[PDB]
């Protein structure tokens, strides 16, 4: 009867994240643990926020523009956006920002050779490497 | 922030007064002349009106266009407003046929000021009287001649209603049909070919008025049995609230049971291959008058099981398919918003706001008796009345 969350995508690979700070999400296809690659996704005031079953850690923005799992919920950090991109089933994991314009989720390596982390820049509606799909 | 909604869901304000019976409604001269005269001035407003026919109804599915939203979004998610096999269908249909049955509501005020009879105190209050009527297809009392839809609702070409003068008049019948001015540019398929909305189809593309008739009363008994099951073996929300993930898993849902009743109005379900009618799609459907009357049914048996079942509300389920206002992907609960309905406040509506419906303006005759009482006696008498009426 327990729910099963949903897997965060960005084209075929899906993410995960595992226990121990704030962790790296990262965008494989290789789950490290149980449910490392189920999100649950609850609606947070006017936006979201992100909570992995298998290492209990929240989606956060973290000082130096990555996106990393935090062990206790902070909401200054913790809120996302998630709006729809125009084309397909693919949507923008955004920082909420003052009136909009907030930097995009971003699945990129961190100096190549991966692995394939999360990171944040500036939206660019052309960059596939900034595109979500949810699979249940 | 500023505003979201051009056109908030705020119900009907003063008095508390009843939803009622169809076959009791159409009885009624004042209520009847009301609605049908309200519904010719809906259906008559332009459909890029967001307080028109074509937009409420046009809510519920086609065409994929925002209702009532003072500023466009970037990229617009094409898809339904409605949230169907999910935890949120009752409460998302209560929001529903109340943001519908305000714009009634609204229209029928207006008319009853046009009335130059003696009578018009009686017309004035009937106006703020008057409620979206039920089709209580569940109650079958024993009779294969019986149909619990009157002439005025399924044959009628031509209703009587009360000119404003005190005549008796003969009007084109605003419930049998709705004729689109245009057509949807997005409809595809037969729903472009059809000029007006259109009930049980045939193989000719036609409706079979006859046959829709002959169907409903032949499966009247069975639908006696399937209702008071709905609403006495269920005992929790997910049971009671979804069809299932997979189509036909939660048989005694209200949705389900909700689902064949669209199919005998809309769907014969004799046909290879099928011809589904307005009613008989979900994305055509609420462009039928005939649906506001069926979700007030619906809404009424949703209202029915809370008061035996209280304080057993939405539980969370996952949204699987993508609608305009939920992310695929996502879990929903109490809290979740109920696109494109806003509060007079410009929050989006939730579940938890609209348990106790008559926050928005209405209850229903078979909790006249029991009013004031007790969650306990009402769930005692009520749960005594269900075993009258459907056992
Ligand atoms: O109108 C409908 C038609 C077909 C199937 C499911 C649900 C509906 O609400
Ligand atoms: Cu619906
Ligand atoms: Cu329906
Ligand atoms: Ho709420």
């Amino acid at each position: 009867l327990d729910l099963p969350g949903t897997r965060i995508l960005n084209g075929a690979n899906w993410a995960n994240n595992s226990a121990t700070s704030g962790t790296l999400i990262i965008f494989d296809q290789s789950t490290p643990g149980q449910d490392a690659d189920r999100w649950l996704i609850h609606n947070y005031l006017d936006g979201y926020k992100i909570f992995n079953m298998g290492s209990n850690n929240w989606a956060s923005v973290s000082r130096g523009n990555t996106v990393l799992g935090v062990s206790e919920f902070d909401g200054q950090t913790c809120k996302w956006s998630i709006e729809y991109s125009g084309n397909g089933e693919e949507f923008w994991i955004r920082v909420p920002r003052e009136g909009g314009g907030g930097a995009v989720w971003t699945i990129k390596p961190a100096s190549s050779q991966g692995p394939t982390t999360v990171f944040l820049d500036l939206l660019k509606e052309t960059d596939p490497n900034q595109r979500i799909k949810f699979a249940v | 922030s500023d505003k979201k909604s051009l056109m908030p869901l705020v119900g009907i304000p003063g008095e508390i007064k009843n939803r009622l019976n169809i076959l009791d409604f159409v009885k009624n001269d004042k209520f009847f002349t009301l609605y049908v005269r309200a519904l010719q001035v809906l259906q008559a407003r332009d459909q890029s009106d967001y307080s028109s026919f074509f937009q409420l109804g046009g809510i519920h599915g086609l065409p994929y266009t925002e209702w009532a939203k003072a500023q466009p979004q970037l990229h617009l998610y094409k898809a339904n407003y409605c949230t169907h096999g999910t935890v949120l269908f009752p409460t998302w249909h209560r929001a529903y046929e109340s943001t519908w049955e305000q714009t009634l509501w609204e229209a029928a005020g207006t008319v009853a000021q046009r009335f130059t009879t003696s009578d018009q105190a009686e017309w004035i209050q009937a106006a703020k009287d008057l409620r979206q009527p039920f089709w209580d297809w569940g109650y079958w009392p024993n009779d294969p001649d019986f149909i619990g839809l009157p002439d005025q609702v399924i044959r009628d070409k031509q209703v009587e209603i009360t000119d404003y003068n005190g005549t008796k008049i003969e009007v084109e019948n605003p419930i049998l049909h709705y004729k689109f001015h245009p057509i949807e540019p997005t409809f595809e398929g037969d729903f472009a070919q059809w000029q007006t909305t259109m009930r049980y189809p045939d193989v000719q593309k036609q409706e079979n008025i006859e046959g829709m008739i002959a169907g409903i009363k032949a499966a009247a008994p069975g639908f006696r049995e399937w209702t008071f099951n709905m609403l006495t073996k269920n005992y929790t929300w997910e049971l009671f609230s979804n069809h299932g993930a997979v189509v036909g898993a939660h048989a005694n849902s209200l949705e389900m049971v909700h689902n064949t009743v669209h199919f005998l109005i809309g769907r014969d379900p004799t046909l290879d291959p099928l011809v589904p009618g307005h009613m008989g799609s979900v994305p055509h459907a609420a462009f039928d008058p005939i649906f506001w009357m069926h979700h007030c049914n619906v809404d009424r048996l949703l209202a029915l099981w809370q008061t035996m079942n209280y304080d057993v509300y939405v539980s969370e389920g996952m949204n699987r398919e993508a609608t305009m206002g939920l992310i695929p992907g996502q879990v929903l609960t109490e809290d979740s918003p109920l696109e494109p309905f806003y509060t007079k406040n410009q929050d989006p509506w939730q579940s938890d706001d609209l348990e106790d419906w008559e926050t928005l303006g209405f209850s229903y005759p078979d909790f006249d008796p029991v009013k004031g009482k007790s969650k306990e006696e009402k769930s005692v008498y009520i749960n005594d009345w269900v075993h009258k009426h459907y056992g």
